[PDB]
RNA sequence: AGGGGAUCGAAGAUGAUCAGAUACCGUCGUAGUCUUAACCAUAAACUAUGCCGACUAGGGAUCGGGUGGUGUUUUUUUAAUGACCCACUCGGCACCUUACGAGAAAUCAAAGUCUUUGGGUUCUGGGGGGAGUAUGGUCGCAAGGCUGAAACUUAAAGGAAUUG
């Protein structure tokens, strides 16, 4: 208070405000890519899905809709990139 | 009632306050300090000073009252001060909060390590 | 909706500063608001500061010290036809002997002694003291 | 503040804080002047000599005389971390 | 002038509640100024409880209390009940007993 | 910025709206109703020479006790009727 | 004879502190009259106004007297001192004194151009006070005083030659705007001009370089 | 007198004045 | 300007944590506190009592610094400090204030109770407030003991402490007499765990 | 204009009260109260406080959404759920303490960032009474709504706080 660094600010509570109100301003969201082991290869799913991703081959499912991040079905692997 | 006014009341202190080394709990001797000590223009409120200034006298050899601080209380309590012998070195060693812990080694160095946890 | 970007930024400034603070966060940063914000530094009344490139608009951080008392912005940028330059400074200017009325030029962003001393005139930004 | 001829005229330079660099006028009756103690080897604490700061009542009314007490006293180099300008 | 930023009683984001008639005075009022309360109270009372579980079946019985939630106009409430008047000050405190 | 319009091009509506509330100022309103020429018995001017009707004796206003000799006239230029004072001791002797 | 107490009633009759611009520099309550006193022997009394004021009592009707007065010099030194006290010449013996306490310094200047010793001020300046608010124009020389006839006294006696003055509020109530015209003189050593940017390296107390000199027996 | 009822009186009032202008018409 | 082995010890170390000088204040903490360091669960801020240290060094470095050691000032209505005020102030030079205060003691000469210091202590800015605001009506300077819900206005210099009973107040106070002695003062060198027990700056029974 | 019309109930009639008592209290009870079709357009329609944007200070609650956890509680076999709990974050209804600040004050996180007076925009007021009256226009079945003066009169009306 009085005085600091609005410049380097603590990657920590900067990290703990809201997606606009950071320094520069970005998202939070991520991709994945996701498995459901009868498969082989690997579909990219982002993270807040609106659609129920379905699979690439098998019409199984994948996941679910929610009010923000989707429900991974069940029997799944991932990884953020 | 027997309320002593704010003049007998007042005396009696400034008379405590620097006659003490002197005095006693008798009113009677009380009484005839007085007159050689201070000066009044009554009899009956000479004595219904030194009465009240004798009960005074007669309280504070059983503990301290408000208002008069002779001084001789606050060094009598001066020298009166100590006690101890036990400190707070035994036993075992400095029990801790985890981050108690890791405050210390993220500062300082050596210390008898013994760290429990906590709950909701 | 958001009016004048010089004026939002001016006004922080000064409740940074009226808030013993020593520093400001201002957004969204504009042409006008650097070559103004770069007059108040020529002249001592803030430190130095700093462009952040949000990829939009943009964010400033000044640095201000504390010989700043008022920076303010004149808001129907009226004109000013050289002689009525006089009259503004004497209007709301403390003294004759320091502060700024900046202003705009076709010459250039410039304060008012500057714009005397280049004999050009124009339209009305702010000022400093 | 001179005058025609050299001359310092106009009494009195006023001081000015140390964290916000206002004047401290007269009857600012809730300002400060805080010294601290220069020491030397082994503790000894050199009696009058001071590293001294003014504290302006605004801010230690507002509650940041202790804040910027930190601040000020060590980029003095006599607090080694405490502070962070960065938050 | 004001004097309750509450105003009369309890209503913010509201603009219409709607009334409750006076327990003591049938008053028209609106339920947020209705000043309440709970006149939860046994059946019987004092001295009764004894010549109650005397001469009666069953070991001591129950024994079951009648509640109902009492709406006072304010002229009514200050005529007598939970009002008095307070303090410039004391008005303020919200806490009951 | 409460109210008015800054606009460097609101000169209009701002003349406008002086016009408008120069109305609530009595001493103009009067002057452009011309309430001098219509009502008011002296014409616009600052005197008028009239003709006594009656004497007259009116009692004062509290909390004043009196009787103040004043005279009904017919003002000359003009046919109105008004009733005005004759000031110091005595003079309404001096009328008829 | 004095008799001093407070420590800074004792470093002044002690010749340990000649001018009131240290209590100024740094901005020691005085509490003691008798040290302006001796610190600034060139004051004179103004008693500006007086008037009557009453209170109702459960037995008794009450006109005590306010007294406004102001002391000063005419180099920079003014007090506005206030009482009311149930005999006239009583609360202009009070007043005066609380006038006296009262004295702060007056930061004067020049219009335009350098020349010579200060006639006008620094800059303008606000003293708002209940309804009143004075302001001050830094006025041309020979301009004098602008200003109603009592605040013109005040200023005379702060010692300000030229300068001009707007009001407004209810300015007939004269203890409210004396209140504010003080304050608008009082408020010229506030005013952060750039001449004054530099930094003077931090005088040291009295109280400490004088402290055995001072202190309690 | 109250507003109300003021409001009332020369409500009325009119409403009459009313009645005797129609006579005329 | 920094001493050489004016380092926080572990001798130091452990003294503190027997207090628990350490366990800040609860949910309660005022904004004006960086004191802290991480919050342990069940809501219980630990104090980074290093600061803590460093600021007592401070404080010291302050009070021994006025010329006159007895125009210091102690003050503590907090019975767990009256015991311990009167103690800092008989080893140092510093006039004691334990008990009631009693307003008009810095304004108002006209009193008996009128002091006229350079610099003012105290523990608990809450219940000795009449202090700290009386102290700012002339330009009084303020070390203080503080909690994390300590107002720290018109105070300066916080000494981020623990006025949650036991010992945390009898520490400082006795440490605060420790290094203005070792300060400029009829001590000695090193270690020195001083002569003086720290258990005698505490508050009584029953 | 139909329907409905329990209740309660302008008007009216009553019983008492009162000196009077067209009332207050009690009775009887018309219209009304509810609904459909169309009117009326008014309330202290109130926060007696325009809207959009910005900036300035602390604290715990709470409503909806979200995020975070080797959190509790739900047992089955661990989960999955759901309801809790803690932290953080938007945006809501509020209350708390502060007073940098504002006010004539009461009080105000806006009623603050105003003689250091300019972010944008709408609306109204300019002593009291006469008066929301007269007049014309217009809307309405009506009752009435909107628009809305002057002559004259007058030295005060008024606000907030203090003491009685
Ligand atoms: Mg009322
Ligand atoms: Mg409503
Ligand atoms: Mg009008
Ligand atoms: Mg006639
Ligand atoms: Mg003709
Ligand atoms: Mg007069
Ligand atoms: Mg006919
Ligand atoms: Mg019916
Ligand atoms: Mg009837
Ligand atoms: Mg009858
Ligand atoms: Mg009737
Ligand atoms: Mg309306
Ligand atoms: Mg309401
Ligand atoms: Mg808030
Ligand atoms: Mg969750
Ligand atoms: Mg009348
Ligand atoms: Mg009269
Ligand atoms: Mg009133
Ligand atoms: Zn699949
Ligand atoms: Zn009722």
């Amino acid at each position: 208070v009085l005085v600091q660094d609005l410049l380097h600010p603590t990657a920590a509570s900067e990290a703990r405000k809201h997606k606009l109100k950071t320094l520069v301003q970005g998202p939070r969201s991520y991709f994945l890519d996701v498995k459901c082991p009868g498969c082989l290869n690997i579909t990219t799913v982002f993270s807040h899905a609106q659609t129920a991703v379905t699979c690439e081959s098998c019409s199984t499912i994948l996941c679910t809709p929610t009010g923000g991040k989707a429900k991974l079905s069940e029997g799944t692997s991932f990884r953020r990139k | 009632g027997r309320v002593r006014t704010k003049t007998v009341k007042r005396a009696s202190k400034a008379l405590i306050e620097r006659y003490y080394p002197k005095l006693t709990l008798d009113f009677q001797t009380n009484k005839r300090l007085c007159d050689e000590i201070a000066t009044i223009q009554s009899k009956r409120l000479r004595n219904k000073i030194a009465g009240y200034t004798t009960h005074l006298m007669k309280r504070i050899q059983k503990g301290p009252v408000r208002g008069i601080s002779f001084k001789l209380q606050e060094e009598e309590r001066e020298r009166k001060d100590q006690y101890v012998p036990e400190v707070s070195r035994s036993n075992g060693v400095l029990n801790v909060d985890n981050q108690t812990s890791d405050l210390v080694k993220s500062l300082g160095l050596k210390l008898p390590l013994s760290v429990i946890n906590v709950s909701a | 909706t958001r009016s004048s970007v010089l004026a939002d930024a001016l006004n922080a400034i000064n409740n940074a500063e009226k808030t013993g603070k020593r520093q400001v966060l201002i957004r969204p940063s504009s042409k006008v608001i650097i070559k103004f914000l770069q007059v108040m530094q020529k002249h001592g009344y803030i430190g130095e500061f700093e462009y952040i490139d949000d990829h939009r608009s943009g964010k400033i951080v000044v640095q201000l010290n504390g010989r700043l008392n008022k920076c303010g912005v004149i808001s129907p940028r009226f004109n000013v036809k050289i002689g009525d330059i006089e009259k503004w400074t004497a209007n709301l200017l403390p003294a004759r002997q320091f502060g700024y009325v900046i202003l705009t030029t076709s010459a250039g962003i410039m304060d008012h002694e500057e714009a005397r001393r280049k004999h050009v005139s124009g339209k009305i930004l702010g000022f400093v003291y | 503040m001179e005058n025609d001829k050299g001359q310092l005229v106009e009494l009195y330079v006023p001081r000015k804080c140390s964290a916000t660099n206002r004047i401290i006028k007269a009857d600012d009756h809730a300002s400060v002047q805080i010294n601290v103690a220069k020491v030397d080897e082994e503790g000894r604490a050199i009696p009058g000599e001071y590293v001294t700061y003014a504290l302006s009542g605004y801010v230690r009314s507002r509650g940041e005389s202790d804040d910027s007490l930190n601040r000020l006293a060590q980029n003095d180099g006599l607090l080694k971390n405490v502070w962070s300008y960065s938050r | 002038p004001k004097k309750r930023a509450s105003n009369g009683r309890n209503k913010k984001g509201r603009g219409h509640v709607k009334p409750v008639r006076c327990v003591n005075c049938s008053k028209s009022i609106p339920k947020d100024k209705a000043i309440k309360r709970m006149a939860i109270r046994n059946i019987v009372e004092a001295a009764a409880v004894r010549d109650l579980s005397e001469a009666s079946v069953y070991p001591e019985y129950a024994l079951p209390k009648t509640y109902n939630k009492l709406h006072y106009c304010v002229s009514c409430a200050i005529h007598a009940r939970i009002v008095r008047v307070r303090s410039r000050e004391d008005r303020k405190n919200r806490a009951p007993p | 910025g409460k109210g008015k319009p800054r606009g460097l091009n609101s000169a209009r509506k701002l003349r406008v709206h002086r016009r408008n509330n120069r109305w609530a100022e009595n001493n103009y309103k009067k002057r452009l109703l011309g309430t001098a020429f219509k009502s008011s018995p002296f014409g616009g001017s600052s005197h008028a020479k009239g003709i006594v009707l009656e004497k007259l004796g009116i009692e004062s206003k509290q909390p004043n006790s009196a009787i103040r000799k004043c005279v009904r006239v017919q003002l000359i230029k003009n046919g109105k009727k008004v009733t005005a004072f004759v000031p110091n001791d005595g003079c309404l002797n001096f009328v008829d | 004879g004095w008799v001093p107490v407070t420590k800074l009633g004792r470093l002044v009759k002690a010749g340990k502190i000649t001018t009131i611009e240290e209590i100024f520099l740094h901005s020691l309550p005085v509490k003691e009259f008798q040290i302006i006193d001796t610190l600034l022997p060139g004051l004179q009394d103004e008693v500006m106004n007086i008037k009557p004021v009453q209170k109702q009592t459960r037995a008794g009707q009450r006109t005590r007297f306010k007294a406004v007065v102001v002391v000063g010099d005419s180099n920079g030194h003014v007090g506005l001192g206030i009482k009311t006290a149930k005999e006239v010449a009583g609360a202009i013996r009070a007043g005066i004194i609380i006038a006296k306490l009262s004295v702060i310094p007056i930061r004067r200047g020049y219009w335009g151009t350098n020349l010579g010793q200060p006639h006008s001020l620094a800059t303008k300046t606000t003293g708002k006070c209940g309804s009143v608010t004075v302001r001050l124009i830094p006025a041309p020389r020979g301009s004098g005083i602008v200003a109603s006839p009592a605040v013109k006294k005040l200023l005379q006696l702060a010692g300000v030659e030229d300068v001009y003055t707007q009001s407004n509020g209810k300015t007939r109530t004269l203890e409210n705007t004396l209140k504010a015209a003080f304050v608008a003189i009082g408020n010229t050593y506030g005013f952060l001009t750039p001449n004054l940017w530099a930094e003077q390296p931090l005088p040291v107390s009295p109280l400490d370089i004088y402290s055995d000199e001072a202190s309690a027996q | 007198m109250r507003a109300k009822w003021r409001k009332k009186r020369t409500r009325r009032l009119k409403r009459k004045r009313r009645k005797v202008r129609a006579r005329s018409k | 300007s920094l001493p050489a082995t004016f380092d926080l010890t572990p001798e130091d170390a452990q003294l503190l944590l027997a207090a628990n000088t350490h366990l800040g204040a609860r949910n309660v903490q005022v904004h004006q506190e960086p004191y802290v360091f991480n919050a342990r669960p069940d809501g219980v801020h630990v104090i980074n009592v290093g600061k803590t240290w460093e600021k007592l060094v401070l404080a010291a470095r302050i009070i021994a610094a006025i010329p006159n050691p007895e125009d210091v000032v102690a003050i503590s209505s907090r019975t767990f400090g009256q015991r311990a005020v009167l103690k800092f102030a008989a080893h140092t030079g510093a006039t004691p204030i334990a008990g009631r205060f009693t307003p008009g003691s810095f304004t108002n000469y006209i009193t008996r109770s009128f002091k006229e210091p350079r610099l003012v202590i105290v523990t608990d800015p809450r219940s000795d407030a009449q202090a700290i605001k009386e102290a700012s009506y002339v330009n009084i300077p303020v070390i203080a003991l503080t909690d994390l819900d300590s107002p720290s206005e018109f105070v300066d210099v916080a000494i981020p402490c623990n006025n949650r009973g036991k010992h945390s107040i009898g520490l400082i106070w006795y440490l605060l007499a420790r290094e203005v002695l070792r300060l400029r003062g009829a001590l000695v060198d090193r270690t020195q765990p001083w002569s003086i027990m720290p258990d005698l700056y505490f508050y009584r029974d029953p």
